[PDB]
């Protein structure tokens, strides 16, 4: 198949700005290349057709160019509403093989997270596992660091974590971390930590708590 | 079939005229008698 | 209103066979191409095929080849999908979509997409377990051990959205998914209201309302 390669993957970008992706082709496709926008949860929305011709309703901020194998989607001017996903497309053979994608993301004021820390439930010590769970709310950008220490000692690979997207107000994400433990070694270790690290922090700030 | 106006778009599978890529640069090989 | 409701499709073994309906009211469906493409969770488009009008002229994929048939039934303006031999690697939601060139603009119709899960790990529900509060507190309501997604969360049946923040399923080692929802509340507001989190399971057909409230 061909392989159309779309960079850069995730683009930060605030209201106002431009945006030029690029879309480049195994082989020369020709103006063959179409655009589309997909919004998570919705089914995708095409923009452009022949590589330049937009679809009906289509703003003209959306502007596509590119003909061969190199192949770019040029947004004059994003609003809130033109703040996700963009796939490209080639039709000149086939079968039509899609992007790989490119995230666009509203860049807002950094702002620090509110860490908080539970304790597994009563009722889940009960079933024979034990799950600690961090919470990081309302922070931008995403880039954060979460770590645990059971009694200082810093746990790995035990551990995982998954963010939202973007406010539809704030434009922050929300991160929560999950130490999944045993009962028993669980029972056996008394502090539990959350040491999270961001730039809109001083200091790596921590909360813990005893069993 | 289509027009000496018209390029066949295969994703579309129909006839698109070709004034809608006179503005182009690089419009397909059927539309230089057109534009 | 065009109209691209995609009934069928659920969960299946490696192996088996499922058909999919995509009905169509609201625009010529008998008179334009239509084509089927998929999505696995959390990744990019992947093109299947296309259909004649009359079809006269289907086009598939090659690597799913002899995978799907499609087939449509103009006099009921419908368009179907069959799937044989299916694969944990074939899992993805499915989307019937419509690209024409009528009235000299370019137009394009997205069915609403319907999720199709392979694999051999049997249905269940998931396990409620709250999480406990603590000049702004947060409480929460842990989603562990279920299978397939998704989940739906709520918080007083909607009564409370404002600073909900519902992340999504994670598949743990054991095949399992499980995500957790929290709200923040005023650290004051607690002794005071009460907040439940109505879960629900339409695989498992399940529904759990726990209330979550501090020691
Ligand atoms: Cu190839
Ligand atoms: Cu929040």
């Amino acid at each position: 198949e061909i392989v159309m390669t779309q960079s850069p993957a995730t683009l930060s970008v605030s209201p106002g700005e431009r945006a030029t992706l690029s879309c480049k082709a195994s082989q020369s496709v020709d103006s063959n290349v179409a655009w589309y926008q997909q919004k998570p949860g919705q089914a995708p929305r095409a923009l452009i057709y022949s590589a330049s011709l937009r679809f009906s309703g289509i703003p003209a901020r959306f502007s596509g160019s590119g003909s061969g194998t190199e192949f770019t989607l040029t947004i004059s001017s994003l609003q809130s509403e033109d703040f996700a996903v963009y796939y490209c497309q080639q039709y000149n053979n086939y079968p039509l093989t899609f992007g790989a994608g490119t995230k666009l993301e509203l860049k807002r004021t950094v702002a620090a997270p509110s860490v908080f820390i539970f304790p597994p439930s009563d009722e889940q010590l009960k079933s024979g596992t034990a799950s600690v769970v961090c919470l990081l709310n309302n922070f931008y950008p995403r880039e954060a660091k979460v770590q645990w220490k059971v009694d200082n000692a810093l746990q790995s690979g035990n551990s995982q974590e998954s963010v939202t997207e973007q406010d539809s107000k704030d434009s922050t994400y929300s991160l929560s971390s999950t130490l999944t433990l045993s009962k028993a070694d669980y029972e056996k270790h008394k502090v539990y930590a959350c040491e999270v690290t961001h730039q809109g922090l001083s200091s790596p700030v921590t909360k813990s708590f005893n069993r | 079939q289509c027009s000496a106006n018209e390029y066949f778009d295969s994703l579309l599978h129909a006839c698109i005229p070709c004034q809608l890529r006179c503005s182009s640069a690089t419009p397909p090989a059927t539309c230089a008698a057109y534009c | 209103e065009v109209q691209l409701v995609e009934s069928g499709g659920g969960l299946v073994q490696p192996g088996g066979s499922l058909r999919l309906s995509c009905a169509a009211s609201g625009f010529t469906f008998s008179r334009y191409w239509m084509s089927w493409v998929r999505q696995a969770p959390g990744k990019g488009l992947v093109w299947v095929g296309e259909i004649n009008p009359d079809s006269s002229t289907i086009n598939y994929a090659p690597s799913l080849k002899d995978k799907f048939t499609i087939s449509r039934d103009n006099a009921k303006n419908t368009l179907y999908l069959q799937m044989n031999s299916l694969r944990a690697e074939d899992t993805a939601v499915y989307y019937c979509a419509s690209l024409y060139y009528d009235y000299g603009d370019a137009m394009d119709y997205w069915g609403q997409g319907t999720l199709v899960t392979v694999s051999s790990a049997s249905t269940k529900g998931p396990s409620v377990f709250p999480l406990a509060p603590s000049g702004t507190a947060a409480l929460g309501c842990l989603v562990k051990d279920y299978f397939p997604e998704p989940v739906t969360v709520s918080w007083n049946s909607g009564a409370l959205t404002s600073g909900v923040h519902t992340f999504p399923a994670v598949l743990q080692s054991s095949g399992l998914y499980s995500l957790s929802s929290v709200v923040t509340v005023p650290s004051s507001s607690l002794g005071t209201q009460t907040y439940i989190c109505n879960v629900n399971h339409k695989p498992s057909n399940t529904k759990v309302d726990k209330r979550v409230e501090p020691a």
